[PDB]
């Protein structure tokens, strides 16, 4: 009953593990799945930067697998719009 | 003869054309509405001009008399049209022969025979190639039956209901004068022969002001989704050597009888070896690149110079029709911004990302899809025409899977991983998929979620 | 002796006029020649603009030719660096 | 008359062209022969007057050689590109 329900919520078949979790704290892991879903896998960022973000000029780079690299600098941050909006200016991966 | 050439349109075509022109040592004149001012068609051509001033921009590109204003003030001797806006219209290719500038297209005859669906099934007739069969016209009850029975089933009913039975007839054909005493208002009701499962064939048809015409082979645009080109590929790979040669024949036989004259397309349905015309297009389409690169002939060039009044064999320099090559295949798709995980409706926003795959048999006809443009609601959602091509139809498809793999484009949501799914599939492969091949196919409409690491942690950077 | 004394100076034939706009004002002709190397044809320019720049998130066209035209908006103005260098984010014709 | 210089056992920077006028996907071919595979039997290539020959291609290096400094390659940001296309035009693009 409740895989079924938590496969529809979250959009794929939900490991048993996945389920307990679901189970144990439900709320939570809904709320864990948003973050994942606007955020992705935040583990693998260095503590300071998980924290604090990013300094301008700075230079890193995210392992994400073996062999794959997400190569970060940041070069400017705008100022706000009217909307209150920045524009933030990265080079990932030369890009 | 013509030093400078405007084209009536926008993005990829006019694109296209401009660089046929430039290849011919044209000058061009390019026209854009205010609202496409950042499109790149218009900083493509040596000289550029705003029109439609005021009004909305679909408009702007349809509003004759500014456009050849600007054609004049120019100084252009020549009008490319394009495909879509003017290009059909009649009004404007004789109003733009009228002011003294070449239309590049067919003669004014051709637009309005072929413009209307009557007289152009009529001029098919009288060049005695087979047509859908019609009621002739609109037709009473008694009537309805009697063209179902020659012919025979099954059938199709028009103010449009499918009739596959005497019994569904009736039930077809009086809810249908309820359908549509409410609808329209008008009940006048005919029938045509349905054609059950077609593969849609079209064949491309150059002739000169001198009587010579040719066909280009053709083009197999099977592959539709509510009726919409998805992808087209060339030859028909999936019908034999002598059947398609059969098709083509047809096409110049119905243009050698009108003396067709510059580009045109003839729209075929096909079906368990018959075939029916339904259309002519008298312009240059949108999937000419692919007949471009198994035939060698540059289209929109020969375009062009049909224009100046030059002859296909003499001065051109194509061959007789069967000395005209047949390389490979070529298969083309329209990567647009139709989000298929929201009912393909045309994403807009910025585009973050773009760079263009390329290599050996990838060919690239780009619209406006680059890094920062802001894909506004008000035009179609074309973003980049790929074609790919090859020897074996096999390593063509190979191709094609590759680069839409290879696109990295982000901002905007796109149609690639429909288009993954669709080149994946084995009907489509095989050369063999209808024109109910997709909409038949659910399996097509699963999409593995995308995980973008690179733009999701660029969000969480920022964030914080 | 002039005439071609100065087209070794600017690097092309100069005109009867610039021969004489160089013997009347030899220095200030030479700077205006730098200036044109280091600008361009700000003649074209808007006085306003001339004069002050751009403001941030402005948009305008300059006339060149006839039916040649550049569009500029003006999208962000970084801070400097270390070299009191800046870097300004303009969109010259949708690039 | 005709003089031997020299063998390249590899693939070439100028194979594109060849491709072109063949349609003999030549690096498929490289790796497909590491294989074990057949020219003819597997890979799929007609025999030897039955090559292909359709008409004729052209290529060219754009290198950062700049000609009016003696061809002495030149460094430093790119600011500006877009790769053009359509009918005839094949793009092998470097960095």
């Amino acid at each position: 009953t409740v895989k079924a329900d938590l496969e529809q919520k979250i959009g794929y078949e939900p490991g048993d593990h996945e389920v307990i979790s679901y189970i144990m704290y439900p709320q939570v892991f809904l709320d864990y799945q948003k973050m994942q879903r606007e955020f992705g896998a935040v583990t693998l960022l260095d503590t300071p930067t998980f924290l604090h973000g990013m300094r301008l000029n700075e230079k890193i780079e995210v392992q994400i697998e073996k062999g794959k690299t997400l190569s970060i600098r940041l070069d400017e941050i705008g100022e706000p719009d009217l909307a209150g909006n920045r524009v933030l200016f990265f080079n990932l991966n030369g890009q | 003869h013509m030093k400078k050439l405007l084209v009536a349109n926008r993005g990829e075509i006019a694109v296209r054309v401009f660089r046929a022109c430039n290849e011919l040592g044209l000058s061009t004149v390019a026209v854009y509405a205010r609202e496409d001012e950042y499109s790149v068609h218009r900083f493509k051509a040596d000289e550029s001009y705003l029109i439609g001033q005021g009004k909305k921009p679909i408009d702007a590109y349809l509003d004759i008399d500014d456009i050849i204003r600007v054609a004049l003030e120019s100084g252009a001797d020549a009008i490319h049209p394009g495909y879509g806006l003017l290009s059909e219209n009649l009004e404007f290719a004789t109003k733009v022969r009228a002011a003294g500038l070449v239309f590049v297209g067919p003669e004014l005859h051709h637009l309005d025979i072929f413009g209307d669906k009557i007289k152009a099934k009529a001029a098919a007739d009288e060049a005695k190639v087979p047509g859908i069969p019609g009621t002739n016209g609109a037709v009473d009850i008694d009537g309805a039956l009697e063209f179902a029975k020659t012919y025979g089933y099954p059938v199709m009913i028009k103010a449009m209901r499918v009739a596959r039975n005497d019994a569904e007839m009736h039930d077809g054909y009086a809810r249908a004068k309820s359908e549509a005493i409410g609808a329209f208002g008008s009940g006048e009701i005919y029938v045509e022969k349905y054609i059950e499962n077609p593969k849609h064939i079209e064949v491309q048809i150059l002739g000169d002001r001198h009587g010579n015409i040719i066909h280009l082979h053709e083009r197999d645009c099977s592959v539709q989704r509510r009726n919409q080109k998805v992808i087209e590929i060339a030859p028909a790979v999936g019908l034999s050597p002598d059947f398609r040669n059969e098709i083509c024949e047809a096409a110049v036989k119905l243009c050698k009888n009108v003396g067709y004259v510059n580009a045109g397309t003839v729209e075929f349905l096909v079906k368990d070896d018959k075939f029916y015309f339904i259309e002519v297009n008298p312009r240059v389409q949108v999937e000419h690149t692919i007949t471009e690169l198994i035939t060698g002939v540059d289209i929109v060039q020969a375009q062009i110079l049909i224009a100046q009044g030059k002859d296909l064999h003499r001065e051109i320099g194509l061959p007789a029709q069967s000395e005209i090559p047949l390389l490979g295949s070529a298969i083309q798709c329209r990567i647009t911004t139709e989000d298929p995980q929201n009912g393909f409706l045309p994403d807009t926003g910025k585009i973050d990302t773009y760079r263009s795959p390329g290599g050996f048999g990838i060919r690239l006809d780009v619209g406006n899809a680059y890094a920062g443009y802001e894909v506004t609601p008000y035009f179609d959602s074309l973003l980049v025409k790929v074609c790919t091509f090859a020897n074996e139809f096999s390593d063509s498809v190979r191709k094609m899977d590759r680069v839409l793999h290879e696109f990295r484009i982000r901002g905007v949501k796109t149609n690639i991983p429909f288009l993954i799914n669709v080149i994946a599939n084995e009907n489509f492969t095989s050369g063999q998929a209808t024109t109910t091949f997709i909409d038949n196919t659910p399996s097509l409409f699963n999409f593995p979620r995308l995980r973008d690491r690179g733009t999701k942690t660029l969000h969480y950077l920022s964030m914080i």
